[PDB]
């Protein structure tokens, strides 16, 4: 009856020095029942990353839709979309549904291929943009995530330091959340390369 | 009310009561709960009196237009799916219908579809529908043979309705009987539950806990 | 009344042909020449830019070669603007297919949709047809490499090698002479350039009057690459054949 | 909202846009079908305008509508596609609502109706197409063949042809089809089809296409070789004279 | 040029008038109305001997008590027949009775003249008049057996006998002689056969003309070839006599 | 609640569907087949709101059958299931949502792989070794989590199912009148002639 | 030769509308019908024309309400449309106001109905002439309707083929038919006599004769067949 | 009301020409000359401010229009058709770009969009083609500086330098032999000033000549300060005092 909490799931994103990280649990539940341990919530369109927590059907719908739109963007503009611009595309697409919105909480992460500057941003379900240079959290364990990040976070962490932080923050928060868990994924992103590690976590 | 249909070696027996109540008030003991769609197709009336009587008459119109265009008898499958599909367009609007669409074609044999206002459509061999249904099922279930005679099949359907007319406050009045053959259907009369009860009691020895 | 000013763009001639389609095909016959050749390991698209000054921009310009997918390109002969309306439409259809099925649109289905649209303009709505012919280059996993042609009538066909626009009789005859099934992409590239070299309504074929694209399999088996050639590339390959 | 009356009467009582649509048919590649005692064959003619044509990806002239009924045409190509889509959809819808596949006649009558409507509607021109529709009824062994014209008229045919030089082939046909002895085998029927087609198309066993419909959704299109053997066999039976 | 619904200087609708031309180009159909019933015959007129003669349908059933004969562009008559069938059935749905032959015919005719390019009122959606005409035969309890001619002018007339199509005047003149108020039904049959044989291009036989009748008793029946063939023979002998 | 179970083994997909149909107080039918064949190699089982289930199923069947004739190609199981997933996600925001749950079972003749897809009435799709709609998971998932092996034969998978149905038959209040079992492999679709 | 008659939307340089004028001509081709009135009654008499001696005679009298009806000369389906639209406004009057519609009022409705079809492109004018009789709150009434949208109230008139014979008769016997109050059988004979001035050359049978009467003691009633033998 | 022209007014002739487009093109040729030049660090577009009566007002005659703070346009041909086209252009830059991506369209994209509007007028029922050609000069961040020409057909092409209207053929020839790929903005302005001279029949000063640059960011023209990430418009229309000032060359 609270659409944002039927399926569960979390996503967190952080910035470090010339890098960003984005992570999600792998759970898809139907309320108390765990259904899948492989429901990844992080997507990419070029070098821009999108995490989506909230109602699973809308997560899937939204991902297919930004695929479709970012493809068209490429065919016309002849380049890949950049995180700043894509954030705006996300915001305005969500607002198009202001009176019957998708029940999701997007998070954007990526490096600007021209400026090299690291970028993250978060939204509510109707598109308001939260741009911050530290961290963005979304999901059923968002308060947990907020508590963890606010304590664990330093600025300018090197990628492999940043990996430790973001992982510990996600992991420890999902563990205080009945609706998150069942696996985790972490993306470490630099303008050069992108690494994706699956995490070992409790399965209960 | 109580309506039943079942198929057997000799076609389809259709049996219904004839009572209409509004509240505790018995408004009629004389309602025709069998709708004669056309000489080959019967429908039964349960749920909304108007909804069944109306759309099943309309069904009869669509069945004729089919026979003119395609120059052949409509299949009980097709007839029933017309009714069903229509009803499904109205889902949620408050139509109330529970009904057996019954017919005998060469392609299909004796065929019964149950069709209701929820959009349900089911092929089956025995159906009962209405407040009295649970009584009629009991009699039917323990006496149904595929190889029932026609005389005997007509009896069983009649006795199953009597069963439900006795116990159910909302069923009664009289029993209307039909036999559906491939040549079409034959009406087998209207029997008042009043008289029939006593005759059945006396001749069959049943209903022992009733003073007569 | 207004009935007078109505050209009646969708009627049959007494010989059962469509005026505007016939006339549109005529229009296309004056447009830059474009060629599609299918090798065993790719497709080649080559086309002659109809107009050039020395002040025209080479790299910043498109008028002949467009991406539809990451798997399908078209070569255009005719009214550029009429082609972009039709191109954008095709681009959207392909995404619709991808969103629905989570599979890339098979080349033919895209081609049929687009021909169906042209077809409509010749049967209702009292509008002029599009003054465009399309050569389609693409890969799907049902038929592999494919080459298609479509014109203002809404008709499409599949080809091993084909040309559209100006001097197609010359070009068709030339390709028909030198085309072989076992051809490789490097061969088809050269055959294309050389066919353009002998059909040009102009003195010598330079890089800055040419557009070029190739659809390959590349290094990684499974993926297909779309290479739309830079001016300097076209120039360099012009040197490596018996030109320039 | 273009609704100009394009299909109208002229003083002799002719509808010239429907008649000019017939002209478009005569131009198209010839098509033929003949009824076996227990099959129907569709023969068509391959366009010989140009080669370098990719054979595996060019639209064939015969289309399956349902799994038991085929349609072949003659005339405008782009036009025929529209007609084919409409019928394929009606084939499905008919099954969805009546729980039976379409009879061959029903589907013919459907397509016919579509064409007729285009002869009587503001803003549209009739179809430059004529069709042969063949197959078997569901649960029936008797073969069906129907032809359709741009005016929306349809009828049944023991055998029939349409398009370029159809007038010639029709003549051959009426002087070669004994209604009292139809080609009582697949071979006898496929043979008679090539005999008719071949005497207008000229030697090209690559210029001919064949499709065979048998009862219960047995529908098979033959390779040139099967056809080439059929070509070769009557060159000989003729060169025995 | 000019409108699809314009008047000639003689006050006639061009398109309507030109449609009557297409009709005279059509296969012949004749109706005769007796008191034992109504008979309808048509000339099938097959294009090629390869054409299946059965598949030619120029006499169709509208309701059980109403039959139809057509002449002209017969593709045009499909939708008119559909509307007529829908009308007779709808009327029965609403009133639990058979529609009057007159009223059914009046309903078909309404369907004509519904053509044009934006005639300000509602919707005259149809590019051109129908190029076909109908003999509508029927019975009802108010007006007995009846025959109607329905033109594309939306006008309809009740005849005691009427022919339309190729050689109507020929046929009509012959009807004007042979028709009297006390014709039997079996007479009217032979009569239709006679007059068809005169005006048909081909020679008369069960394979190229088809006969039907509507009787109060049995409603609307189309005769089979064997049934019709026998009436051909009946006439051949009748006609070899002074 | 209606039983909708599926498991994909080594080279085949098994679907188990409850046979009961209950309208209020009576069990109107015990011989119900809650599946439609979409392709020769794709089966869809469904459970949910009374009218919606078959209407949806037949609608989807028509669309897959139309695609098949238009292309002379049998759409892949993943594609068929993306189509269905989009059709439910459209309806969830329409005026009266189809309340239907489905499993899709198909053999991908191109990849030679069995695949199983679970989708609910609101468009949530997921691909699974085994799946169930409604309460069916609650009883059987502890069984499958235990015994399931990716390399099972069809025989083993049929045994695992037999266990599941037994657990259901003993702990579930409702009598679902048993199940119909169907297998989708490379040779197409067959129904186990006798199960339980 | 002249370029101003392809539609109804075009004025000639004289100021004429040929399409309307052509429709006018359709009427004159249509068989004659006569209307006249006293103070207690109003009669329509119409000569229905057949096609064959095998055919029937086209009904030329249409009933619009219980106090009103009309005769048609011209293109018939247009009298259907027009009369049916009159049945509607007559009905509306009675349903909404419990008021029998004024015969004048129906006249204005017809005019505005017909006018619309003479100013708008794609339309055609009505090709029918109508005479309307009725008894309302101001006595008996006769109206002449032309497809140009011209309607006039008159003691008597005629429209159609050789209409001018009857019309001339009426012009002279006017002092005499208006003074025949309370005697309808004779107002019919006077109507039948006027219609005999337009026969060239046929006798009025029972099959072609059609009288309609409406008045102070009589609802609009249509006499046909045997019922008219009395006036032959 | 009752727009009954739903049929196309531009058809194909049997020769294969689209008459109305040729005629529109013709109306452009007879229009006043305007030109554009792309330098390394800027673009200039220029035209003649041909006053009808000297009672008319010079400023009131704008032929050079800001579309986007980084995009300008100028034309030759029917001026009202242009004014209209400018307003559709500005609106579309917001409606299909700013309100979706939160930034102004890149110059080629805005161009293809004006091209779209023009194409439709060569095909939609009841309309004639526009009787103008535009030169459009802009700078976005990924394509840098660019200059396009858009015609009544809907076709467009990028130019190093071009001209349209009356004196186009002379101007294009003169431009061809003065253009190198190493001009500063300032040089290309001077060249534009030269090329205009030939085409301008009469008086040739800062009040009869219109000039724009697409150049550096003018944070003086922003109107606000405080967001360093937001610099001024790159578009600048030169003042008559500015033109006259360097007319001494
Ligand atoms: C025999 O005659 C009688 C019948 C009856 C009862 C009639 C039974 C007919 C059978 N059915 C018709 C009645 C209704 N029915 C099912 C109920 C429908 C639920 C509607 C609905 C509402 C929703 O809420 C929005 C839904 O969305 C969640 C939804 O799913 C899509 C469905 C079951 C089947 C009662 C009687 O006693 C007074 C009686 O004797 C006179």
């Amino acid at each position: 009856s609270d659409p944002s909490s039927i399926n569960g799931g979390i996503v967190v994103a952080m910035t470090g020095k010339d890098c960003v990280a984005i992570a999600c649990d792998l759970r898809l539940g139907s309320q108390s029942l765990g259904v899948s341990n492989k429901f990844e919530k992080i997507f990419h369109y070029g070098h821009v990353f999108l995490g989506i927590t909230g109602l699973a059907t809308d997560v899937t719908t939204l991902n297919e839709m930004f695929r479709y739109k970012t493809n068209l963007y490429k065919l016309k503009e002849e380049r890949a979309i950049e995180p700043e611009t894509f954030t705006q595309l996300v915001s305005s697409s969500l607002y198009e549904r202001r009176f019957g919105p998708y029940f999701v909480g997007p998070v954007v992460a990526g490096i600007n291929s021209k400026s090299g500057k690291p970028f993250i941003a978060g939204f509510d379900l109707i598109g308001c943009i939260d741009e911050a240079k530290d961290f963005i959290v979304s999901g059923t364990a968002s308060d947990q995530l907020f508590g963890m990040c606010e304590s664990l976070y330093e600025p300018n962490l090197e990628p492999e330091d940043l990996f430790e932080t973001i992982s510990q923050a996600l992991l420890n928060a999902a563990d205080r959340d009945a609706l998150s868990g069942w696996g985790a994924v972490v993306y470490i992103i630099k303008k050069d390369e992108v690494v994706k590690r699956y995490l070992k976590m409790r399965q209960d | 009310t109580t309506t039943l249909a079942f198929r057997f070696q000799g076609g389809i027996i259709v049996a219904v009561d004839s009572r209409a109540t509004a509240g505790n008030w018995v408004a009629s003991q004389t309602v025709k709960r069998v709708i004669e769609i056309n000489p080959f197709l019967l429908g039964t009336m349960a749920g909304g009196a108007a909804d069944c009587q109306f759309w099943e008459t309309w069904l009869g119109s669509q069945c004729r237009l089919h026979e003119l265009r395609e120059k052949e008898r409509i299949s009980v499958a097709a007839a029933s799916k017309i009714l069903s599909n229509l009803v499904y367009q109205y889902k949620g609007a408050g139509l109330s219908m529970g009904t057996m669409i019954c017919g005998y074609t060469r392609k299909e044999g004796p065929t019964i579809y149950y069709v209701d206002s929820d959009g349900t459509r089911l092929k089956g061999d025995i159906f009962c529908v209405g407040s009295g249904q649970t009584f009629a099922y009991g009699v039917l279930d323990s006496n149904y043979k595929w190889d029932l005679s026609v005389e005997d099949a007509l009896y069983l359907g009649k006795r199953s309705i009597l069963a439900a007319a006795h116990r159910d406050a909302y069923s009664g009045g009289s029993v209307n009987l039909y036999h559906v053959t491939e040549d079409g259907w034959i009406y087998h009369g209207n029997h008042d539950v009043g008289e029939l009860f006593w005759k059945v009691k006396e001749e069959e020895g049943s209903f022992n806990n009733v003073i007569g | 009344g207004s009935r007078r000013y109505d050209s009646r763009t969708t009627i049959f001639s007494p010989e059962g042909r469509l005026y505007q389609v016939e006339y549109a095909l005529e229009s296309i016959s004056h447009a830059g020449t474009a060629i599609g050749i299918m090798a065993s390991d790719g497709i080649v698209l080559a086309a002659e830019r109809k107009v050039t000054s020395t002040l025209l921009e080479q790299d910043t310009s498109t008028e002949k070669l467009y991406k539809l997918n990451d798997k399908i390109a078209v070569a255009v002969a005719g009214l550029t603007a009429d082609a972009e309306i039709l191109i954008n439409t095709a681009r959207i259809h392909a995404q619709n297919y991808l969103k629905t099925y989570n599979e890339d649109i098979p080349v033919e289905i895209l081609v049929r949709r687009l021909s169906d649209i042209k077809q409509g303009y010749t049967q209702h709505g009292g509008l002029r047809p599009f003054g465009v012919s399309f050569i389609y280059a693409g890969y799907d996993d049902r038929y592999g490499y494919q080459l298609y042609t479509s014109n203002p009538s809404g008709n499409y066909t599949g080809w091993k090698a084909i040309s559209v626009g100006a001097n197609t009789s010359a070009a068709q005859t030339l390709l028909q002479m030198d085309y072989k099934d076992d051809m490789k992409v490097d061969d088809a590239i050269e055959l294309a350039l050389k066919t353009l070299s002998k059909t040009t309504d102009s003195s010598a074929l330079t890089y800055d009057r040419l557009e070029f694209a190739t659809i390959r399999k590349g290094a990684n088996d499974g993926e297909v690459y779309q290479k739309i050639f830079k001016p300097q590339e076209i120039k360099d390959i012009l040197v490596k054949t018996g030109i320039t | 909202g273009y609704d100009r009356a394009l299909s109208i009467f002229s003083p002799d009582g002719h509808i010239f846009q429907v008649e000019y649509a017939l002209e478009a048919v005569k131009r198209g590649t010839c098509a033929v079908g003949v009824k076996g005692k227990n099959c129907v064959v569709l023969g068509c003619e391959r366009r010989s305008t140009l080669k370098l044509q990719d054979t595996r990806i060019t639209p064939s002239k015969v289309s399956k509508i349902d799994s038991h009924v085929v349609l072949s045409f003659s005339g405008l190509n782009a036009d025929s596609r529209i007609l084919i889509e409409k019928a394929r959809v009606e084939a499905q819808s008919h099954r969805l609502t009546l729980e039976d596949p379409v009879t061959v006649e029903y589907l013919t009558r459907y397509v016919a109706g579509v064409q007729q409507r285009y002869t009587q509607s503001g803003g549209v021109r009739p179809f430059g197409v004529s069709t042969l529709i063949a197959g078997f009824d569901p649960r029936d062994d008797e073969p069906k063949l129907y032809q359709t014209e741009p005016s929306g008229i349809y009828s049944s045919w023991s055998a029939q042809t349409i398009g370029r030089n159809s007038k010639t082939v029709r003549e051959f046909l009426e002087k070669n089809y004994d209604r009292k002895e139809p080609p009582a085998t697949v071979e006898e029927c496929v043979k008679l089809t090539v005999r008719s087609l071949l005497e207008v198309v000229q030697t090209g066993a690559k210029n001919i296409e064949i499709t065979v419909v048998k009862p219960d959704s047995d529908i098979v299109a033959l390779s040139s070789e099967e056809i080439n053997q059929y070509v070769t066999q009557i060159e000989q039976e003729k060169q025995e004279q | 040029d000019r409108g699809v619904s314009t008047f000639s200087p003689e006050g006639r609708l061009f398109q309507v008038e030109y449609s009557l031309e297409a009709i005279k180009l059509g296969s012949t159909a004749i109706g005769i109305a007796t008191k034992e019933g109504v008979v309808l015959g048509v000339e099938k007129r097959a294009t090629s001997p390869l054409l299946e003669s059965d598949s030619i349908e120029k006499i169709v059933e509208i309701d059980r008590h109403i039959g139809c004969a057509m002449s002209g562009l017969t593709a045009d008559a499909r939708s008119m027949i559909e509307h007529a069938r829908t009308a007779a059935v709808t009327h029965n749905l609403y009133y639990d009775e058979d529609i009057n032959v007159e009223s059914l015919t009046q309903s078909v005719c309404d369907l004509a003249l519904r053509f044009g390019e934006g005639a300000s009122g509602e919707e005259r959606l149809m590019s051109r008049p129908f190029g076909v005409a109908l003999l509508i035969a029927g019975h009802d309890a108010d007006d007995g057996y009846q025959l109607f001619h329905a033109e594309p002018s939306g006008t309809f007339y009740r005849y005691n006998a009427k022919a339309i199509g190729s050689g109507s005047e020929g046929a009509q003149a012959e009807l004007l002689n042979e028709w009297h108020s006390s014709l039997t039904l079996k007479e009217a049959e032979l009569l239709v056969l006679k007059i068809l044989k005169q005006v048909m291009e081909e020679k008369l036989d069960e394979n190229n003309a088809q006969l039907s009748c509507i009787t109060k008793q049995d409603g609307f029946k189309i005769y089979d070839n064997e049934k019709t063939a026998e009436l051909i023979k009946e006439l051949k002998e009748k006609e070899a006599a002074e | 609640m209606d039983i909708i179970l599926g498991i994909r083994v080594q080279d085949s997909v098994i679907l188990a569907s409850s046979k009961a149909v209950t309208r209020g107080i009576s069990v109107l039918k015990d011989s119900d087949d809650k599946t439609r064949q979409l392709s020769p190699h794709t089966l869809m089982s469904f459970a949910g709101e009374a009218g919606d289930t078959v209407q949806f199923a037949e609608y989807i069947q028509a669309n897959i059958q139309l695609y098949s004739i238009r292309e002379d190609y049998e759409l892949s199981p993943q594609a068929v299931s993306s189509f269905v997933r989009q059709e439910l996600a459209k309806s969830i925001r329409s005026r009266r949502p189809y309340q239907v749950n489905v499993l899709i079972g198909g053999y991908d003749k191109k990849k030679n792989k069995p695949e199983l897809y679970q989708i609910d009435y609101l468009g949530t799709k997921v691909e699974l070794p085994y799946g169930a709609h409604g309460y069916s998971g609650f009883y059987t998932f502890s069984l499958l989590d235990h015994h399931y092996r990716p390399d099972m034969t069809t025989e083993e998978g049929l045994d695992l199912l037999k266990l599941c149905v037994q657990e259901l038959e003993k702990r579930m209040p409702m009598d679902f009148k048993g199940v119909i079992v169907k297998i989708v492999d490379k040779d197409g679709i067959r129904q186990v002639d006798d199960f339980q | 030769r002249n370029n101003y008659d392809g539609d109804t939307v075009t004025f000639s340089p004289t100021g004429r509308l040929f399409q309307v004028e052509y429709a006018l001509e359709a009427i004159k081709q249509g068989s004659v019908t006569v209307g006249l009135r006293s103070n207690t009654h109003a009669v329509l008499v119409a000569l229905k024309r057949n096609a064959d001696e095998l055919s029937s005679y086209q009904k030329k009298i249409i009933k619009c309400d219980e106090h009103m009806g009309l005769s048609l000369a011209g293109l018939a389906p247009d009298a259907r449309v027009l009369s049916n639209y009159l049945r509607q406004q007559c009905n509306y009057s009675s349903l909404v106001f419990n008021r029998k519609l004024a015969v004048e009022r129906a006249g204005h409705l017809l005019c505005d109905k017909a006018q619309k079809n003479t100013q708008s492109y794609g339309g055609r004018p009505y090709g029918v002439g109508l005479l309307i009789i009725g008894y309302d709150k101001s006595g008996a009434h006769l109206l002449e309707f032309q497809p140009s949208g011209n309607v006039t109230e008159l003691y008597g008139t005629a429209i159609g083929a050789r209409s001018q014979g009857a019309k001339t008769y009426l012009e002279r016997t006017l002092d005499t038919f208006i003074k025949i109050d309370g005697n309808p059988d004779e107002l019919i004979k006077a109507g039948v006599e006027a219609i005999s001035q337009s026969l060239r050359d046929e006798s009025l049978t029972v099959d072609n004769l059609s009288i309609a009467i409406v008045g102070k003691d009589t609802p609009f009633t249509i006499y046909d067949g045997e019922a008219v033998a009395k006036y032959i | 009301m009752t727009d009954r022209y739903s049929f196309s007014l531009t058809t194909f002739s049997p020769s294969g020409k689209l008459g109305q487009i040729d005629y529109a093109l013709t109306a452009v040729k007879q229009g006043v000359t305007s030109l554009g030049i792309k330098a390394t660090n800027g673009v200039v577009i220029a035209t003649e401010k041909k006053s009808s009566s000297p009672l008319a007002m010079s400023e009131t005659l704008s032929k050079v229009s800001l579309l986007t703070p980084d995009i300008g346009a100028v034309y030759s041909g029917m001026g009202p058709d242009y004014r209209v086209l400018v307003d559709k252009s500005r609106k579309v830059a917001h409606t299909s770009y700013k309100r979706i991506y939160g930034e102004y369209p890149p110059t080629k994209l805005l161009v293809s969009e004006v091209a779209k509007i023009m194409q439709e007028a060569t095909q939609s029922g009841g309309v004639r083609p526009f009787g103008v050609s535009l030169l459009i000069a802009g700078h976005d961040e990924f394509n840098g500086f660019s200059l396009y020409q858009v015609d009544p057909s809907g076709s467009y092409f990028p130019w190093k330098a071009t001209a349209i209207g009356k004196g186009s053929v002379a101007a294009k020839t003169f431009l061809e032999k003065r253009w190198n790929d190493e001009l500063e903005l300032e040089d290309a302005i001077h060249i534009a000033l030269l090329t205009l001279k030939e085409s301008v029949e009469g008086e040739f000063n800062g009040d009869t000549i219109e000039l724009a640059i697409i150049g550096d960011e003018n944070p003086d023209l922003l109107g606000y300060t405080g967001i360093p990430t937001d610099k001024g418009p790159r578009f600048r229309k030169l003042t008559s005092q500015e033109i006259n000032d360097r007319l001494e060359a």
